[PDB]
């Protein structure tokens, strides 16, 4: 299911990619690079935070969030992800480039 | 789990007006030409050779054509030649011919078209058949040869094998035999495939003791019994329902017979150990045997080994026989054998057995978009999978959530009474299958209604409602009989009712009225249902019906048998209460009919003996001893007893009133109110693994405490609140990990928190941190006077891309049980989706659509998802467009 | 749930319109003008219950309306829909003869958009600057010292006490031998895990 | 379990490392009952439990109708008889309405004629 | 009733009473209840209907059950062959029907 979900995802690179606007050339370009050279993408770290976040929160709370998301094509996560995903320790090398930056 | 429409949909959804422009080889192509292919891009150099090299790749998967031409059938088909057959044979039987020379002309009933004719054929080797002395048998022969040939058959053994082969298999034993007898006569010698073709008849029609009589025949008729005939008599065993006889065959077909099995062999002892149940290990026997084969013998298996594998194997819930189904399933199509129907009802099966409801609907999908057109069965497989999802619904997770499954079973139920009107509106013939799938399901409804909501009368009211409507009229509106299955099923839900008298009427019925052979859930029914009835001789009837399969050969299982004592032992209760209630009963007489009726301290001598002084009057000792003398009689409690041998008082109601006749107020009225220790999901843990936190629970006097001892060390206060706190601490990280619900707040907790957390739950009465957090992040829903709102007051947005076609096609819950050309008039009925009926064929004929100009596509990812956090606002703002024109009026 | 979600907004609307006006009409609670409404309320209140008893007060209502009319006219409140309605016509039908006239207008309304964008840009800073700042100072006084308390009488239980209290204590001591009753009693307070008896 | 091992054939017996290897061997050699009844072809719980169904699969798979004894026309099935499918306590009442016919109805000789006459008055 | 596999005893127990308090129609539709829920008709059945329709002058149920009982050939008691001549002289019903 993961795979066909990526699949999608990554037709509409394509799709991006294939066009001929420069604009969406570029952009899938460097997510073809990012991908390829392994850099993690920021929707799967939002996708996480969402669900912990939808986890921990209130009826009334998480009740917009499901409404909200209901229609969006969010992959099915399992809380195992997100647990992992919260449980990594955070990278003070990059805590300390993003302070002094 | 999409239909091919809203998958093409969804494609050009995604991939916008790229879809319909030039692929990815001609993009390729037109960038060589240019010169500008990038590096890493494999150029597509030479045409021929990568043509070759496709072809030579793509030949792995290239299916084998397994089509026969079968002779036999074209014979069936050719109608005229069947009535020239039969004519000819009808004459044969009546008015056989005659062996006299100058009888063919005489003889009106064959008219025609020295050396004697039996010498001329010893001399030169030559049928009887073949030789014209303008006979009466001459004529019958000509005749015969002549139909024949015009059938397409010459006159010869093989000829003659396939039309007594094409006779048999539609009946017309009788007449195949005839011209058996006359080939014989004629001289064209009755080979083995002559005498297999006669047994077909037999075969077909399941008579063991014609086609032994065959084999006998042919035997004394100094021809041995080939490969073929052993093949008939297997499957003449197998139609007549005596499966392990075809293993017992194959056995001294290898001993005495001495002949190899063949793919075909191998493929009717996998069909029988398949529906054999004479024996546990028909399922080993089988795989050993499918393995053997594959190995030892080296044969490869094809299209009948798989689904006869496949078939066996969809039979019982174990997830490893479910994985075995499986892999021989992509082992199928890897091998270049495409699914079809069989393969799809064999997967449909293996994934309701276990009740996967979900892999059904995928599998119906998958099927609806190969282009395979679903039938009755995988519907009546579906239903099946309905019934056995609730069936496997974890109720006691939901008594642990306070969950009704009520909606769920009003769920399923809805959407099998949809699919039976999708089935009626289709114009299909119904099946049998189909409405006993449907008395099943209102029959498990109704049993799991009474198992896990005996209160709520009203849903067991209409489960058995709708469940008696079925038996009673749909069987009848659809010109269907009932069969062992549904009698089954209804026979399952009178037992569970305990209504004794008609389910034993019923039964009796069956097996007297209609001649049936009531099936061992059958059996299993009426044992566990005369086990838990608490009558006298109930037991003995359980033995009578245990002796009555052993006797007629119902296969007895130590599951059955451990299932048996274990049903006793429960139902030793409602036994004892009932011998407990008869004398009652005989008391209560005994006191009513009496009631129509109607010094301390010095001994016999004299002497003054000591007494015990009295009591404290305020004492509860004292109390509970004035209330026994006061009270009631226990005879008076209640007049009548209960309905069914037990005495009055286990239901609420009447506990209630036994306590208001006693002068007690019972505070818990309702069985939900008593405190129900076993949802306790932290305390049996500690209890489990450290000791009693509670400690002073059972204290006589100072005595029976568990509490840590006074010194410390390893068994001190220290060590006993470390190990407590670390169980804790243990369920604070499952609570983190989401497997248990996030705690409320407590008073420790409150005094922990900050002054601010305080003062903002005191001032909105928040019982959650949940609630804490609403509070916090919805400012809007606070009262004037500080308090929160309840949730219900909220009303979150209703984004529009939930009116999609996908999006509302998905939870549809019927849609994978629509074909496609109900799905696509549903939505569209229009030239855009008139078209068989694929989504590769739909986005041929959107490409043509955009490339005569006829359709408009945005250009760029209508639908975007999974690469930036603000995807679906992007989708929503290009779909807004598209949803107001689709939603004004005009 | 569309239907929900409209209902909510047009409600939540309401109530924002509703609460707003109180807050902009808090001054309007004058004792002098009040007493006079207070009376004639009173009056109307009479006059329905006589009509009530049946199953003019009309010059009272339009005496409060004419008070309601004259605080509202003194205190001058700014109306936004008025703004919009007399700044943005006088504008467009001043200057829709003169196309440079009508330019300028524009680039005036330009100017005022984005003014107002800054001043919601800071209404947002500062609603989220009161938040944190009450949640702040509300941690803070976390450590304030509790109020000092005022001193009463002695406690006493006097002997005309203990006679009005004899029956409700007999009545709690029959409770507590009562093994049903002994935990639905009056007065059963426990200091640890003794309960003190009537005295 | 139980384990002995033997090194004296060994040339030095006092081996720590020849105890492991023979004890990880033994066990390495070591078939379970799923696979010893996987490769027999039988139900592995039908192999060290003794329960007295279990006795038939120790047997050679055979047809019922050549177990069963064989009816009137030739061979059947134990499950075509109704004094073998129905049990005993269910015999009376409604079975007897159906088989009254097997005994009480007929040719007219056939009710009437005496069966238990002389039969040899013509010869004497 | 409707919950026990009655048989023929019983539902000659109720002819019998519905004989005995005169009700021969209600006789009559007994046997064809009997004859509805299956079970077969013995001949004491067979003789008591009998009696009953031509006693209420039925002919077409004395019909009917004349000619089951011939096609079962069950064996026809003196009772049954005294209360079917009644009826066989009286409405001639066999004599034009040719049965015998």
């Amino acid at each position: 299911e993961r795979l066909a979900w990526l699949r999608d995802v990554w037709a509409q690179i394509d799709a991006d990619y294939r066009s001929g606007d420069s604009a969406r050339q570029e952009t899938a370009a460097q997510e073809i690079s990012a991908a390829l050279r392994g850099e993690p993408n920021d929707y799967m770290r939002w996708v996480y935070e969402t669900k912990r976040e939808l986890r921990f929160a209130g009826p009334v709370g998480r009740r917009a969030i499901q409404e909200e998301l209901q229609a969006a094509e969010l992959p099915e996560v399992l809380d195992e992800e997100v647990n992992r995903y919260h449980d990594l320790k955070l990278n003070m090398m990059e805590i300390e480039r993003e302070v002094k930056a | 789990a999409l239909s091919p429409y809203a998958q093409a949909l969804r494609h050009v959804a995604l991939r916008g007006a790229t879809a319909f422009g030039p692929g990815a080889k001609e993009m390729e192509l037109d960038m060589l030409r240019k010169g500008t292919l990038p590096a890493d891009y494999r150029p597509p150099v030479q045409g021929r050779w990568d043509d070759t090299i496709e072809r030579w790749a793509y030949a792995w998967q290239f299916p084998a054509e397994e089509e026969q031409d079968d002779i036999t059938k074209s014979v069936e088909r050719n109608a005229s030649g069947m009535q020239a057959l039969l004519e000819i044979g009808n004459k044969l039987l009546r008015s056989p011919p005659s062996p006299e020379p100058l009888s063919g002309k005489a003889s009106k009933l064959y008219p025609p078209v020295r050396l004697r004719a039996e010498e001329l054929s010893a001399k030169y080797n030559v049928p009887m058949a073949y030789i014209d002395d303008s006979s009466e048998a001459s004529n019958a022969s000509k005749s015969l040869a002549l139909v024949m040939e015009d059938v397409g058959l010459e006159f010869t053994e093989d000829g003659l094998t396939v039309v007594i082969s094409a006779l048999s298999r539609q009946g017309y034993g009788t007449i195949g035999r005839a011209i058996f007898d006359f080939a014989s006569a004629m001289g064209l010698g009755p080979s083995a495939e002559m005498y297999r073709a006669l047994m077909k008849y037999a075969s077909r029609r399941g008579d063991v003791n014609e086609s032994m009589a065959l084999i006998e025949e042919m035997k004394g008729n100094g021809i041995t019994p080939r490969i073929g005939n052993w093949h008939e008599l297997m499957y003449t065993f197998y139609k007549a329902k005596d499966y392990p006889a075809v293993s017992q065959i194959v056995d001294n077909m290898k001993m005495y017979a001495n002949i190899e099995p063949n793919e075909v062999t191998f493929v009717l002892q996998l069909k029988a150990l398949a529906k054999d149940n004479s024996q546990l290990n028909s399922l080993p026997e089988a795989i050993q045997l499918f393995d053997q084969m594959e190995n030892v013998y080296g044969f490869i298996a094809s299209r009948p080994h798989y689904d006869a594998m496949m078939f066996h194997l969809s039979q019982s819930p174990r997830p490893e026989m479910r994985l075995r189904c499986e892999e021989l399933a992509h082992k199928m199509e890897l091998m270049g054998i495409v699914w079809n129907a069989n393969t799809y009802l064999n997967l449909i099966r293996s994934a309701q057995v276990v009740g996967d409801v979900a892999a059904v609907e995928k599998y119906l999908s998958r099927m609806r978009e190969e282009g395979i057109p679903a039938s009755i069965g995988h519907l009546t497989w579906a239903v099946q999978a309905h019934v056995q999802s609730m069936i496997r619904i974890d109720y006691d997770a939901l008594k642990e959530k306070d969950e009704s499954p009520l909606p769920t079973w009003l769920e399923h139920l809805e959407t099998c009474f949809g699919i039976y009107e999708l089935v009626v509106r289709r114009g299909w013939v119904m099946q049998l299958p189909f409405v006993n799938a449907l008395l099943r399901l209102t029959c498990q409804a109704t049993i799991l209604s009474m198992e896990r909501t005996p209160d709520e009368a009203e849903t067991i009211g209409r489960f058995e409602e709708q469940a008696n409507k079925i038996w009673n009229h749909t069987f009848d509106e659809w010109q269907l009989q009932k069969d062992v299955y549904s009698y089954e099923c209804y026979i399952a839900l009178l037992a569970h009712q305990q209504r004794i008298d008609e389910a034993e009427k019923l039964f009796q019925e069956m097996i007297l009225k209609k001649d049936l052979s009531p099936s061992r859930r059958t059996y299993h029914c009426m044992i566990f249902m005369h086990l838990s009835s608490g009558e006298e001789g109930g037991t003995a009837r359980a033995l009578r019906y245990l002796e009555a399969m052993e006797r007629a050969g119902i296969q007895v299982r130590p599951s059955l048998l451990k299932k048996i004592v274990r049903v006793n032992n429960a139902a030793g209760y409602k036994r004892d209460m009932k011998r407990r209630a008869r004398r009652i009963m005989q008391a209560r007489e005994e006191y009513l009919a009496r009631k129509e009726e109607g010094r301390a301290d010095v001994d016999a001598e004299g002497n003054s003996i000591l007494e015990p002084l009295a009591v404290s009057p305020t004492s509860t000792l004292a109390w509970w001893e004035k209330w026994k003398r006061e009270t009631v009689s226990k005879h008076e409690l209640f007049t009548e007893e209960g309905a069914d041998g037990t005495p009055k008082g286990e239901t609420f109601e009447e506990k209630n009133e036994a306590l208001r006749m006693m002068g007690i107020t019972s505070s818990f009225q309702t069985k939900d109110l008593v405190p129900q220790p076993d949802r306790q999901k932290l305390l049996p843990l500690i209890r489990r693994e450290e000791g009693e936190i509670a400690g002073s629970l059972w204290a006589m006097d100072g005595g029976e405490l568990s509490y840590p001892k006074d010194g410390g060390g390893p068994q001190g206060w220290g060590v006993r609140l470390w190990r407590e706190r670390q169980l804790v601490k243990r369920e604070y990280q499952k609570v983190l990990d989401g497997y248990r619900p996030v705690p409320q707040l407590s008073t420790l907790g409150n005094s922990v928190r900050t002054a601010g957390d305080q003062l903002d739950i005191e001032r909105s009465g928040a019982q959650t941190p949940g609630e804490l957090s609403d509070y916090r992040n919805f400012p809007d829903n606070r009262f004037d006077g500080g308090q929160l709102k309840p949730e219900s007051e909220a009303a979150p947005a209703v984004p529009f891309s939930a009116e999609l076609v996908w999006q509302g096609e998905a939870n549809d819950k019927l849609s994978p049980y629509k074909s496609d050309e109900e799905i696509a008039l549903e939505n569209d009925n229009t030239f855009f989706s008139s078209l068989r009926r694929s989504k590769f064929d739909y986005l041929e004929k959107w490409r043509d659509m955009y490339r005569h100009g006829t359709l408009e596509v945005p250009e760029g990812p209508t639908l975007n998802f999974g690469r930036t956090p603000d995807d679906h606002k992007e989708t929503m703002a290009a779909l807004v467009r598209g949803w107001y024109q689709r939603n004004r009026k005009e | 749930k569309r239907l929900r979600y409209l209902a909510h907004m047009q409600m939540e609307r309401q109530i924002r319109c509703v609460r707003e006006n109180a807050k902009l009409f808090d001054g309007v609670e004058n004792m002098p003008e009040a007493a006079q409404c207070r009376e004639l309320y009173e009056k109307i209140m009479e006059k329905k219950t006589a009509q009530c008893n049946m199953t003019e007060a009309s010059s009272l209502f339009e005496k409060i309306r004419e008070i309601t009319l004259r605080v509202i006219r003194d205190r001058r409140v700014q109306s936004a829909a008025a703004t919009k309605a007399r700044m943005l016509n006088r504008i467009i039908r001043s200057l829709k003869g003169g196309e440079r006239s009508i330019a300028e207008e524009l680039r005036a309304l330009h100017q005022q958009r984005k003014e107002k964008m800054t001043m919601r840009i800071l209404g947002i800073i500062e609603n989220d600057v009161k938040t944190e700042m009450e949640w702040l100072q509300n941690m803070e006084e976390a450590e304030r010292p509790p109020l000092l308390p005022i001193p009463e009488n002695m406690s006493y239980v006097s002997a005309a006490d203990v006679q009005a209290w004899r029956e409700l204590r007999e009545d709690d001591e029959r409770k507590a031998a009562n093994p049903f009753e002994r935990r639905r009693r009056t007065f059963q307070p426990e200091l640890l895990g003794q309960a003190w008896s009537v005295p | 379990a139980g384990c002995r091992i033997n090194l004296k054939a060994t040339n030095n017996p006092k081996s720590p490392t020849h105890t492991v290897e023979g004890v990880f061997e033994a066990v390495k050699a070591l078939r379970s009952v799923s696979e010893i009844a996987a490769s027999r072809g039988k139900v592995p719980h039908s192999l060290i439990y003794n329960i007295y169904p279990y006795l038939e699969e120790i047997r050679r798979r055979k047809g019922m109708m050549a177990m069963h004894p064989p009816g009137k026309d030739g061979l059947l099935m134990p499950d075509r008889v109704v004094d073998n499918r129905l049990p005993d306590h269910l015999k009376r009442g409604y079975y007897d309405d159906v088989y009254w016919k097997d005994f009480f109805a007929g040719s007219d000789e056939h009710l009437n004629e005496p069966r238990m006459g002389l039969r040899g008055d013509e010869m004497r | 009733s409707g919950k026990l596999k009655l048989d023929s005893i019983c539902y000659l127990a109720l002819i019998k009473a519905k004989m005995s308090r005169g009700g021969y129609a209600e006789a009559l539709a007994v046997g064809r209840e009997q004859d509805a829920d299956g079970v077969p008709f013995l001949p004491h059945t067979y003789t008591h209907l009998l009696e009953a329709a031509e006693v209420a002058d039925d002919g077409e149920m004395a019909l009917e059950l004349a000619r089951r009982m011939s096609s079962e050939q069950w064996p026809v008691s003196d009772r049954g062959r005294e209360a079917l001549k009644k009826l066989s002289t009286r409405h001639h019903w066999e004599e034009v029907a040719e049965y015998k």
